[PDB]
Protein backbone atom coordinates (compact mmCIF):
# COMPACT_ATOMS: atom_id res chain seq x y z
CA UNK A 1 0.00 0.00 0.00
CA UNK A 2 1.79 3.43 -0.98
CA UNK A 3 1.74 6.93 0.21
CA UNK A 4 3.47 9.88 -0.75
CA UNK A 5 4.42 13.14 1.16
CA UNK A 6 6.22 15.74 1.10
CA UNK A 7 8.61 16.92 4.17
CA UNK A 8 10.50 19.94 4.79
CA UNK A 9 14.13 19.57 5.74
CA UNK A 10 15.17 20.71 8.97
CA UNK A 11 16.37 18.36 11.64
CA UNK A 12 14.70 17.35 14.88
CA UNK A 13 11.33 18.41 13.94
CA UNK A 14 9.07 15.65 13.18
CA UNK A 15 5.91 15.50 10.55
CA UNK A 16 2.64 13.82 10.90
CA UNK A 17 0.18 12.48 8.59
CA UNK A 18 -2.53 9.74 8.84
CA UNK A 19 -2.69 6.99 6.13
CA UNK A 20 -6.88 6.34 5.20
CA UNK A 21 -7.23 3.12 3.90
CA UNK A 22 -10.71 2.65 2.62
CA UNK A 23 -10.66 -0.87 4.35
CA UNK A 24 -9.61 -0.88 8.08
CA UNK A 25 -8.93 1.94 10.86
CA UNK A 26 -6.42 4.61 10.00
CA UNK A 27 -3.20 5.00 10.64
CA UNK A 28 -0.44 7.29 11.93
CA UNK A 29 2.91 8.33 10.87
CA UNK A 30 5.76 10.34 12.01
CA UNK A 31 9.29 11.07 9.75
CA UNK A 32 12.07 12.89 11.62
CA UNK A 33 15.43 13.73 9.62
CA UNK A 34 18.58 13.15 12.07
CA UNK A 35 21.19 13.76 9.97
CA UNK A 36 22.42 14.90 6.54
CA UNK A 37 25.53 15.17 4.75
CA UNK A 38 27.17 16.43 1.52
CA UNK A 39 30.01 15.51 0.11
CA UNK A 40 31.34 16.91 -3.23
CA UNK A 41 33.81 14.90 -5.96
CA UNK A 42 37.61 16.35 -5.46
CA UNK A 43 41.43 15.73 -6.64
CA UNK A 44 44.49 17.29 -5.83
CA UNK A 45 46.70 19.87 -7.74
CA UNK A 46 49.83 20.93 -6.15
CA UNK A 47 51.23 21.19 -2.13
CA UNK A 48 52.77 24.65 -1.08
CA UNK A 49 54.98 25.75 1.73
CA UNK A 50 57.69 27.79 2.52
CA UNK A 51 61.53 27.17 0.32
CA UNK A 52 64.88 27.15 1.37
CA UNK A 53 67.37 28.43 -0.30
CA UNK A 54 70.58 26.21 -0.53
CA UNK A 55 73.86 28.17 -1.71
CA UNK A 56 76.83 25.28 -2.16
CA UNK A 57 80.53 25.91 -1.70
CA UNK A 58 81.90 28.24 -4.83
CA UNK A 59 84.65 26.55 -7.15
CA UNK A 60 87.67 28.39 -8.14
CA UNK A 61 90.31 28.25 -11.24
CA UNK A 62 93.75 30.06 -10.43
CA UNK A 63 94.37 31.15 -14.15
CA UNK A 64 92.50 29.63 -16.73
CA UNK A 65 88.45 29.52 -17.26
CA UNK A 66 84.94 28.08 -16.51
CA UNK A 67 81.93 28.41 -18.14
CA UNK A 68 78.43 27.11 -16.58
CA UNK A 69 76.44 23.95 -17.82
CA UNK A 70 72.52 23.31 -17.46
CA UNK A 71 70.86 21.07 -14.48
CA UNK A 72 67.15 20.23 -13.53
CA UNK A 73 67.08 21.57 -9.70
CA UNK A 74 64.37 24.34 -9.20
CA UNK A 75 65.11 27.79 -10.42
CA UNK A 76 68.82 27.27 -10.75
CA UNK A 77 71.02 30.20 -11.50
CA UNK A 78 74.60 29.95 -12.64
CA UNK A 79 77.13 33.12 -12.83
CA UNK A 80 80.78 33.71 -13.85
CA UNK A 81 83.12 36.48 -12.20
CA UNK A 82 86.60 38.07 -13.85
CA UNK A 83 89.73 38.81 -11.81
CA UNK A 84 89.39 38.62 -8.18
CA UNK A 85 92.58 36.78 -5.49
CA UNK A 86 90.21 35.92 -2.44
CA UNK A 87 91.46 35.02 0.67
CA UNK A 88 91.14 32.99 3.39
CA UNK A 89 92.90 32.70 6.91
CA UNK A 90 95.93 30.98 5.88
CA UNK A 91 96.43 33.99 2.68
CA UNK A 92 96.26 34.65 -0.72
CA UNK A 93 94.76 31.57 -2.25
CA UNK A 94 96.09 31.52 -6.17
CA UNK A 95 99.12 32.15 -7.46
CA UNK A 96 98.38 34.25 -11.00
CA UNK A 97 97.05 37.62 -9.48
CA UNK A 98 94.56 38.28 -11.93
CA UNK A 99 92.17 35.80 -14.69
CA UNK A 100 91.18 34.43 -11.48
CA UNK A 101 87.23 33.34 -12.59
CA UNK A 102 84.94 32.05 -9.89
CA UNK A 103 81.44 30.09 -9.99
CA UNK A 104 78.33 31.07 -8.12
CA UNK A 105 74.85 28.27 -7.53
CA UNK A 106 71.80 28.75 -6.26
CA UNK A 107 68.37 26.78 -6.20
CA UNK A 108 65.44 25.98 -4.05
CA UNK A 109 64.08 22.86 -1.29
CA UNK A 110 61.46 22.26 0.96
CA UNK A 111 61.74 23.26 4.68
CA UNK A 112 62.60 20.67 7.32
CA UNK A 113 58.89 21.68 8.73
CA UNK A 114 56.80 21.46 6.23
CA UNK A 115 55.53 17.94 7.24
CA UNK A 116 53.29 19.65 9.34
CA UNK A 117 52.57 23.29 8.03
CA UNK A 118 51.79 22.72 4.13
CA UNK A 119 48.51 23.45 2.05
CA UNK A 120 46.70 21.47 -0.59
CA UNK A 121 45.03 23.10 -3.95
CA UNK A 122 41.77 20.96 -5.24
CA UNK A 123 38.79 21.31 -7.89
CA UNK A 124 35.67 20.46 -6.87
CA UNK A 125 32.50 18.95 -8.84
CA UNK A 126 28.74 18.41 -8.19
CA UNK A 127 27.64 17.34 -5.39
CA UNK A 128 25.36 14.49 -3.56
CA UNK A 129 22.68 14.47 -0.71
CA UNK A 130 22.34 11.78 2.07
CA UNK A 131 20.19 11.49 4.89
CA UNK A 132 19.53 9.67 7.96
CA UNK A 133 15.92 9.05 9.00
CA UNK A 134 13.56 8.06 12.13
CA UNK A 135 9.92 6.35 10.90
CA UNK A 136 7.21 5.30 13.28
CA UNK A 137 3.93 3.36 12.05
CA UNK A 138 1.44 1.86 14.41
CA UNK A 139 3.62 0.17 17.01
CA UNK A 140 7.41 0.11 15.43
CA UNK A 141 10.33 1.97 14.92
CA UNK A 142 12.93 1.74 12.21
CA UNK A 143 15.77 3.58 11.14
CA UNK A 144 17.65 3.74 7.37
CA UNK A 145 20.05 5.94 5.02
CA UNK A 146 18.89 6.58 1.45
CA UNK A 147 20.93 9.08 -1.20
CA UNK A 148 18.30 11.33 -2.65
CA UNK A 149 18.20 11.40 -6.69
CA UNK A 150 15.18 9.83 -7.56
CA UNK A 151 15.75 6.10 -8.32
CA UNK A 152 17.74 4.18 -6.03
CA UNK A 153 15.89 2.43 -3.17
CA UNK A 154 16.45 2.35 0.16
CA UNK A 155 17.04 0.34 2.98
CA UNK A 156 16.61 -2.78 5.45
CA UNK A 157 14.18 -5.63 4.25
CA UNK A 158 11.34 -4.42 6.22
CA UNK A 159 9.83 -1.11 4.56
CA UNK A 160 10.71 0.19 1.12
CA UNK A 161 11.04 3.69 0.52
CA UNK A 162 12.62 6.23 -2.01
CA UNK A 163 13.41 9.71 -1.83
CA UNK A 164 14.45 12.74 -4.10
CA UNK A 165 14.65 14.87 -5.44
CA UNK A 166 15.73 17.91 -3.82
CA UNK A 167 13.72 21.05 -5.05
CA UNK A 168 16.30 23.56 -4.92
CA UNK A 169 20.44 23.25 -6.17
CA UNK A 170 22.68 24.66 -3.14
CA UNK A 171 26.93 23.86 -2.68
CA UNK A 172 28.43 26.26 -0.52
CA UNK A 173 31.99 25.27 -1.76
CA UNK A 174 33.22 27.53 -5.30
CA UNK A 175 35.28 25.71 -8.32
CA UNK A 176 38.45 25.92 -5.96
CA UNK A 177 39.42 25.33 -2.46
CA UNK A 178 42.28 25.67 -0.19
CA UNK A 179 43.42 23.26 2.71
CA UNK A 180 45.64 24.34 5.81
CA UNK A 181 45.79 22.76 9.34
CA UNK A 182 41.40 21.71 9.01
CA UNK A 183 40.21 25.18 7.70
CA UNK A 184 38.92 25.70 4.04
CA UNK A 185 38.77 28.72 2.30
CA UNK A 186 37.26 30.03 -1.12
CA UNK A 187 40.91 31.24 -3.10
CA UNK A 188 41.44 31.10 -6.86
CA UNK A 189 44.73 29.88 -7.44
CA UNK A 190 47.43 30.20 -10.22
CA UNK A 191 47.69 26.70 -12.17
CA UNK A 192 50.29 24.37 -12.64
CA UNK A 193 52.95 25.55 -14.25
CA UNK A 194 52.06 29.28 -14.04
CA UNK A 195 53.87 30.33 -11.22
CA UNK A 196 55.13 34.14 -10.31
CA UNK A 197 56.50 35.66 -7.48
CA UNK A 198 55.82 37.23 -4.53
CA UNK A 199 52.43 35.21 -4.50
CA UNK A 200 50.72 31.95 -3.29
CA UNK A 201 52.31 29.26 -5.06
CA UNK A 202 55.50 30.04 -5.77
CA UNK A 203 57.17 26.75 -5.38
CA UNK A 204 55.05 23.63 -6.42
CA UNK A 205 55.31 19.55 -6.33
CA UNK A 206 52.76 17.02 -6.52
CA UNK A 207 54.07 15.54 -2.85
CA UNK A 208 55.89 16.02 -0.44
CA UNK A 209 59.24 13.71 -0.95
CA UNK A 210 59.17 13.43 -4.75
CA UNK A 211 61.92 14.67 -7.14
CA UNK A 212 60.68 17.01 -9.69
CA UNK A 213 60.12 20.47 -8.37
CA UNK A 214 59.57 23.98 -10.15
CA UNK A 215 59.62 27.75 -9.05
CA UNK A 216 60.04 30.91 -9.75
CA UNK A 217 61.36 33.17 -6.71
CA UNK A 218 63.49 36.20 -8.89
CA UNK A 219 66.61 35.04 -7.70
CA UNK A 220 69.82 37.31 -8.79
CA UNK A 221 73.84 37.27 -7.96
CA UNK A 222 75.86 40.33 -7.52
CA UNK A 223 79.80 40.76 -7.79
CA UNK A 224 81.99 40.33 -4.63
CA UNK A 225 83.17 44.07 -3.15
CA UNK A 226 85.07 42.81 -0.05
CA UNK A 227 87.88 39.83 -0.78
CA UNK A 228 87.41 37.57 1.40
CA UNK A 229 85.48 34.69 0.03
CA UNK A 230 81.06 34.80 -0.22
CA UNK A 231 78.55 35.03 -2.30
CA UNK A 232 76.09 37.64 -1.97
CA UNK A 233 72.46 37.82 -3.95
CA UNK A 234 69.10 39.12 -3.15
CA UNK A 235 65.21 37.46 -3.50
CA UNK A 236 61.57 38.07 -2.87
CA UNK A 237 59.53 37.47 0.05
CA UNK A 238 57.61 34.08 -0.38
CA UNK A 239 54.17 34.00 -1.08
CA UNK A 240 53.13 31.49 1.68
CA UNK A 241 53.64 33.83 4.29
CA UNK A 242 52.30 37.03 2.81
CA UNK A 243 49.11 35.04 2.03
CA UNK A 244 48.98 34.24 6.08
CA UNK A 245 48.87 37.38 6.86
CA UNK A 246 45.86 38.13 4.58
CA UNK A 247 43.96 35.31 4.58
CA UNK A 248 40.28 36.47 5.85
CA UNK A 249 38.02 34.36 7.50
CA UNK A 250 37.47 30.77 6.95
CA UNK A 251 34.45 29.30 5.63
CA UNK A 252 33.46 27.18 9.06
CA UNK A 253 31.62 30.72 9.69
CA UNK A 254 30.28 32.50 6.50
CA UNK A 255 28.57 29.41 5.52
CA UNK A 256 24.58 30.50 4.78
CA UNK A 257 22.04 27.90 5.94
CA UNK A 258 23.69 27.47 8.92
CA UNK A 259 26.29 24.54 7.92
CA UNK A 260 29.13 22.72 9.60
CA UNK A 261 31.94 22.61 7.55
CA UNK A 262 34.11 19.23 7.99
CA UNK A 263 37.48 17.76 6.44
CA UNK A 264 38.58 13.86 5.74
CA UNK A 265 36.82 14.09 3.54
CA UNK A 266 35.40 16.97 2.90
CA UNK A 267 31.49 17.71 3.21
CA UNK A 268 29.38 19.96 5.17
CA UNK A 269 27.17 18.40 7.61
CA UNK A 270 23.46 19.48 8.83
CA UNK A 271 22.27 22.32 6.28
CA UNK A 272 18.20 23.23 6.11
CA UNK A 273 16.88 24.37 2.86
CA UNK A 274 14.27 23.22 0.49
CA UNK A 275 11.65 20.02 0.56
CA UNK A 276 11.61 16.19 -0.21
CA UNK A 277 9.65 14.15 -1.41
CA UNK A 278 8.82 10.74 -0.33
CA UNK A 279 6.83 7.53 -1.39
CA UNK A 280 7.09 4.67 1.30
CA UNK A 281 5.48 1.22 1.10
CA UNK A 282 3.70 -0.37 4.47
CA UNK A 283 3.61 -3.71 5.15
CA UNK A 284 -0.06 -5.43 4.84
CA UNK A 285 0.40 -7.06 8.41
CA UNK A 286 0.21 -3.80 10.22
CA UNK A 287 -3.26 -2.72 9.53
CA UNK A 288 -6.19 -3.95 11.41
CA UNK A 289 -9.57 -4.76 9.90
CA UNK A 290 -11.99 -1.57 10.97
CA UNK A 291 -14.20 -3.92 13.21
CA UNK A 292 -11.86 -4.23 16.18
CA UNK A 293 -11.35 -0.47 16.88
CA UNK A 294 -13.59 1.38 19.09
CA UNK A 295 -16.26 3.22 17.84
CA UNK A 296 -17.28 6.55 18.97
CA UNK A 297 -20.62 8.15 19.16
CA UNK A 298 -20.38 11.68 19.82
CA UNK A 299 -17.46 14.72 19.73
CA UNK A 300 -17.39 18.25 21.06
CA UNK A 301 -14.24 20.78 20.73
CA UNK A 302 -13.72 23.17 23.61
CA UNK A 303 -10.87 25.36 23.33
CA UNK A 304 -9.04 27.11 25.98
CA UNK A 305 -6.46 30.58 25.70
CA UNK A 306 -3.86 30.08 22.99
CA UNK A 307 -0.99 32.04 22.15
CA UNK A 308 0.32 31.96 18.91
CA UNK A 309 4.52 31.15 19.56
CA UNK A 310 6.95 28.97 18.47
CA UNK A 311 6.37 26.29 21.38
CA UNK A 312 3.04 24.36 22.34
CA UNK A 313 0.90 27.65 23.43
CA UNK A 314 -3.08 26.32 23.55
CA UNK A 315 -5.22 23.59 24.84
CA UNK A 316 -8.60 22.14 24.04
CA UNK A 317 -10.67 19.15 25.45
CA UNK A 318 -13.32 17.12 23.56
CA UNK A 319 -16.00 14.85 25.16
CA UNK A 320 -17.07 11.87 23.75
CA UNK A 321 -18.93 8.53 24.58
CA UNK A 322 -17.29 5.61 23.24
CA UNK A 323 -18.81 1.87 22.95
CA UNK A 324 -15.76 -0.05 23.96
CA UNK A 325 -11.96 0.21 25.21
CA UNK A 326 -9.51 1.09 22.64
CA UNK A 327 -6.29 3.11 21.84
CA UNK A 328 -7.47 5.09 18.39
CA UNK A 329 -5.52 8.08 17.31
CA UNK A 330 -5.94 11.50 17.17
CA UNK A 331 -4.98 14.25 14.16
CA UNK A 332 -5.13 17.61 12.88
CA UNK A 333 -6.17 18.26 9.32
CA UNK A 334 -4.97 21.91 8.66
CA UNK A 335 -1.29 22.89 7.71
CA UNK A 336 -1.33 25.61 10.00
CA UNK A 337 -1.69 23.76 13.99
CA UNK A 338 -0.13 20.74 14.74
CA UNK A 339 -0.46 18.46 17.49
CA UNK A 340 1.51 17.03 20.32
CA UNK A 341 0.23 13.63 20.83
CA UNK A 342 -0.77 10.51 19.23
CA UNK A 343 -2.66 8.09 20.73
CA UNK A 344 -5.00 7.59 23.70
CA UNK A 345 -6.57 6.01 26.02
CA UNK A 346 -10.42 5.42 25.53
CA UNK A 347 -13.28 4.38 27.94
CA UNK A 348 -17.18 4.92 28.16
CA UNK A 349 -17.32 8.50 28.74
CA UNK A 350 -14.88 11.05 29.79
CA UNK A 351 -12.45 13.86 28.18
CA UNK A 352 -8.81 14.45 27.43
CA UNK A 353 -6.79 17.53 27.18
CA UNK A 354 -4.23 17.65 24.60
CA UNK A 355 -1.62 20.39 23.39
CA UNK A 356 -1.11 22.58 20.07
CA UNK A 357 0.72 24.79 18.44
CA UNK A 358 -0.24 27.16 15.53
CA UNK A 359 0.77 30.74 14.00
CA UNK A 360 -2.45 31.87 12.64
CA UNK A 361 -3.99 34.65 14.73
CA UNK A 362 -7.07 32.23 14.89
CA UNK A 363 -7.84 29.11 15.55
CA UNK A 364 -10.27 27.54 12.61
CA UNK A 365 -9.29 24.05 12.03
CA UNK A 366 -10.70 20.04 12.03
CA UNK A 367 -9.43 17.17 14.45
CA UNK A 368 -10.37 14.00 13.93
CA UNK A 369 -10.59 11.36 16.62
CA UNK A 370 -10.94 7.28 15.72
CA UNK A 371 -12.15 8.53 12.41
CA UNK A 372 -14.73 11.08 13.41
CA UNK A 373 -14.91 14.72 12.53
CA UNK A 374 -15.27 18.08 14.95
CA UNK A 375 -14.78 22.14 14.43
CA UNK A 376 -12.78 24.57 16.32
CA UNK A 377 -12.91 27.99 16.51
CA UNK A 378 -12.13 31.27 19.11
CA UNK A 379 -9.17 33.50 18.95
CA UNK A 380 -5.50 33.98 19.75
CA UNK A 381 -4.00 36.65 21.06
CA UNK A 382 0.13 37.64 20.11
CA UNK A 383 2.80 36.98 22.30
CA UNK A 384 4.54 38.26 25.46
CA UNK A 385 8.19 37.58 24.80
CA UNK A 386 10.30 38.70 22.31
CA UNK A 387 13.51 36.37 21.69
CA UNK A 388 13.12 32.17 22.78
CA UNK A 389 15.57 29.83 21.20
CA UNK A 390 13.38 27.36 19.33
CA UNK A 391 12.63 26.54 16.09
CA UNK A 392 9.25 27.78 14.81
CA UNK A 393 7.39 24.18 13.65
CA UNK A 394 5.19 25.67 10.92
CA UNK A 395 5.21 28.34 8.48
CA UNK A 396 3.36 31.35 7.61
CA UNK A 397 0.80 31.56 4.87
CA UNK A 398 -1.21 34.80 3.29
CA UNK A 399 -4.78 34.15 3.70
CA UNK A 400 -4.66 32.65 7.71
CA UNK A 401 -2.49 35.59 8.56
CA UNK A 402 -5.07 37.95 8.81
CA UNK A 403 -8.04 38.16 11.58
CA UNK A 404 -11.33 37.81 11.23
CA UNK A 405 -12.42 41.32 12.21
CA UNK A 406 -10.49 42.73 9.80
CA UNK A 407 -12.33 41.03 6.92
CA UNK A 408 -15.42 41.36 7.79
CA UNK A 409 -14.06 45.53 7.59
CA UNK A 410 -12.51 45.17 4.42
CA UNK A 411 -15.03 43.38 2.85
CA UNK A 412 -18.14 45.54 3.27
CA UNK A 413 -16.34 48.55 2.48
CA UNK A 414 -14.93 47.13 -0.92
CA UNK A 415 -17.81 45.51 -2.22
CA UNK A 416 -19.86 48.26 -0.77
CA UNK A 417 -18.16 50.95 -3.25
CA UNK A 418 -18.47 48.04 -6.57
CA UNK A 419 -22.46 47.40 -5.38
CA UNK A 420 -23.32 51.36 -5.62
CA UNK A 421 -21.77 51.04 -9.24
CA UNK A 422 -24.21 48.44 -10.65
CA UNK A 423 -27.27 50.46 -9.15
CA UNK A 424 -25.82 53.34 -10.97
CA UNK A 425 -25.77 51.62 -14.04
CA UNK A 426 -29.33 49.44 -13.90
CA UNK A 427 -30.84 53.02 -13.16
CA UNK A 428 -29.39 54.02 -16.67
CA UNK A 429 -30.66 51.28 -18.42
CA UNK A 430 -33.93 51.73 -17.44
CA UNK A 431 -33.56 55.70 -17.83
CA UNK A 432 -33.37 54.72 -21.27
CA UNK A 433 -36.06 52.25 -21.16
CA UNK A 434 -37.83 55.20 -19.84
CA UNK A 435 -36.73 57.56 -22.45
CA UNK A 436 -37.75 54.47 -24.65
CA UNK A 437 -40.96 54.35 -23.12
CA UNK A 438 -40.62 58.42 -23.16
CA UNK A 439 -41.24 57.43 -27.13
CA UNK B 1 31.70 47.92 25.89
CA UNK B 2 27.98 46.93 24.41
CA UNK B 3 26.78 46.17 21.04
CA UNK B 4 23.84 45.84 18.99
CA UNK B 5 22.60 43.06 16.62
CA UNK B 6 19.54 42.61 14.98
CA UNK B 7 17.62 38.83 14.08
CA UNK B 8 14.80 37.83 12.34
CA UNK B 9 12.49 34.82 11.55
CA UNK B 10 15.62 32.66 10.33
CA UNK B 11 17.78 33.40 13.33
CA UNK B 12 21.26 34.13 14.57
CA UNK B 13 24.35 32.51 15.96
CA UNK B 14 27.22 34.48 17.95
CA UNK B 15 30.69 32.99 19.35
CA UNK B 16 32.29 34.60 22.05
CA UNK B 17 35.84 33.67 22.71
CA UNK B 18 36.42 29.84 23.32
CA UNK B 19 32.86 29.18 24.26
CA UNK B 20 30.26 27.12 22.80
CA UNK B 21 28.26 28.47 19.74
CA UNK B 22 24.53 30.15 20.74
CA UNK B 23 21.40 30.43 18.89
CA UNK B 24 18.41 32.89 19.06
CA UNK B 25 15.28 33.11 16.88
CA UNK B 26 12.19 35.63 16.63
CA UNK B 27 8.84 36.14 17.60
CA UNK B 28 5.72 38.07 16.40
CA UNK B 29 5.36 40.22 19.69
CA UNK B 30 4.25 43.53 17.90
CA UNK B 31 2.38 46.08 19.93
CA UNK B 32 -1.46 47.05 18.85
CA UNK B 33 -4.76 44.05 18.72
CA UNK B 34 -5.53 42.23 15.28
CA UNK B 35 -8.97 42.24 17.38
CA UNK B 36 -9.89 45.71 18.91
CA UNK B 37 -11.05 48.90 16.94
CA UNK B 38 -9.79 49.62 13.51
CA UNK B 39 -7.53 52.19 15.10
CA UNK B 40 -5.29 49.74 16.74
CA UNK B 41 -5.59 46.95 14.04
CA UNK B 42 -3.40 48.89 11.43
CA UNK B 43 -0.79 50.24 13.98
CA UNK B 44 -0.13 46.43 14.42
CA UNK B 45 0.56 45.15 10.84
CA UNK B 46 2.37 47.84 10.26
CA UNK B 47 4.83 47.33 12.43
CA UNK B 48 4.94 43.85 11.51
CA UNK B 49 5.69 43.96 7.61
CA UNK B 50 7.38 47.46 8.21
CA UNK B 51 9.68 47.70 4.74
CA UNK B 52 6.84 45.49 2.96
CA UNK B 53 4.20 47.82 4.91
CA UNK B 54 5.64 50.98 2.88
CA UNK B 55 4.03 48.38 -0.31
CA UNK B 56 2.41 46.18 1.66
CA UNK B 57 -0.25 48.17 4.34
CA UNK B 58 0.23 51.36 2.60
CA UNK B 59 -0.73 49.40 -0.63
CA UNK B 60 -4.17 47.88 0.49
CA UNK B 61 -4.98 51.44 2.79
CA UNK B 62 -4.41 53.17 -0.73
CA UNK B 63 -6.70 50.94 -3.08
CA UNK B 64 -9.67 51.09 -0.66
CA UNK B 65 -9.46 55.28 -0.65
CA UNK B 66 -9.36 54.67 -4.76
CA UNK B 67 -12.14 52.48 -4.63
CA UNK B 68 -14.51 55.09 -3.11
CA UNK B 69 -13.08 57.42 -4.87
CA UNK B 70 -13.81 55.92 -8.28
CA UNK B 71 -17.33 54.94 -7.37
CA UNK B 72 -19.18 57.83 -5.56
CA UNK B 73 -17.96 59.45 -8.76
CA UNK B 74 -19.38 56.84 -11.50
CA UNK B 75 -22.87 57.03 -9.04
CA UNK B 76 -22.61 61.11 -10.35
CA UNK B 77 -22.34 59.73 -13.84
CA UNK B 78 -26.23 58.49 -13.45
CA UNK B 79 -27.01 61.81 -11.94
CA UNK B 80 -26.13 63.39 -15.62
CA UNK B 81 -27.63 61.27 -17.96
CA UNK B 82 -30.92 60.57 -16.05
CA UNK B 83 -31.89 64.02 -14.64
CA UNK B 84 -31.01 66.03 -17.97
CA UNK B 85 -33.54 63.89 -20.33
CA UNK B 86 -36.16 64.70 -17.60
CA UNK B 87 -36.46 68.02 -18.34
CA UNK B 88 -36.82 67.67 -22.64
CA UNK B 89 -40.10 68.54 -22.43
CA UNK B 90 -40.10 72.09 -21.86
CA UNK B 91 -43.74 73.99 -20.89
CA UNK B 92 -44.48 70.50 -19.58
CA UNK B 93 -45.09 68.96 -15.76
CA UNK B 94 -44.27 65.59 -14.30
CA UNK B 95 -43.97 63.83 -11.22
CA UNK B 96 -42.63 65.75 -8.66
CA UNK B 97 -41.03 63.15 -7.04
CA UNK B 98 -38.52 63.94 -9.58
CA UNK B 99 -39.29 67.13 -10.56
CA UNK B 100 -37.87 68.17 -6.75
CA UNK B 101 -34.29 66.98 -8.52
CA UNK B 102 -34.33 68.88 -11.89
CA UNK B 103 -33.90 72.00 -10.21
CA UNK B 104 -30.99 71.52 -9.37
Amino acid sequence: FEHATTVPNVPGIPYKALVERAGYAPLNLEITVVSSELTPSTNKEYVTCKFHTVIPSPQVKCCGSLECKASSKADYTCRVFGGVYPFMWGGAQCFCDSENTQLSEAYVEFAPDCTIDHAVALKVHTAALKVGLRIVYGNTTAHLDTFVNGVTPGSSRDLKVIAGPISAAFSPFDHKVVIRKGLVYNYDFPEYGAMKPGAFGDIQASSLDATDIVARTDIRLLKPSVKNIHVPYTQAVSGYEMWKNNSGRPLQETAPFGCKIEVEPLRASNCAYGHIPISIDIPDAAFVRSSESPTILEVSCTVADCIYSADFGGSLTLQYKADREGHCPVHSHSTTAVLKEATTHVTAVGSITLHFSTSSPQANFIVSLCGKKSTCNAECKPPADHIIGEPHKVDQEFQAAVSKTSWNWLLALFGGASSLIVVGLIVLVCSSMLINTRR
Amino acid sequence: TSRNFSVGREGLEYVWGNHEPVRVWAQESAPGDPHGWPHEIIIHYYHRHPVYTVIVLCGVALAILVGTASSAACIAKARRDCLTPYALAPNATVPTALAVLCCI
